[PDB]
């Protein structure tokens, strides 16, 4: 399991075989990948 | 949607690029067999 934080409109772009700043530079995933893969907001909870 | 693996490749995210690479792959192996046989058909007149 893993764990971050992103900007927002990225979120479509951890998917397998995209490209991006974020999932270029950051984090990327392999091509054959079978995990499942979660979001939700936390603008309340972390935006100050 | 195109005949050339490398630009399905460049053009395609790796699912879909998958999709088509074994649609034409099919293709083709079933284009060369039917020419042989065809091929085959022909050696037996030709041994008679």
């Amino acid at each position: 399991a893993d764990s971050f934080v992103i900007r927002g409109d990225e979120v479509r772009q951890i998917a397998p075989g995209q490209t991006g700043n974020i999932a270029d530079y950051n984090y990327k995933l392999p091509d054959d990948f079978t995990g499942c893969v979660i979001a939700w907001n936390s603008n309340k909870l972390d935006s100050k | 949607i195109s005949s050339v693996l490398n630009d399905i490749f460049s053009r395609l995210d790796p699912p879909e690029a998958e999709v088509q690479i074994d649609r034409l792959i099919t293709g083709r192996l079933q284009s060369l067999q039917t020419y042989v046989t065809q091929q085959l058909i022909r050696a037996a007149e030709i041994r008679a």
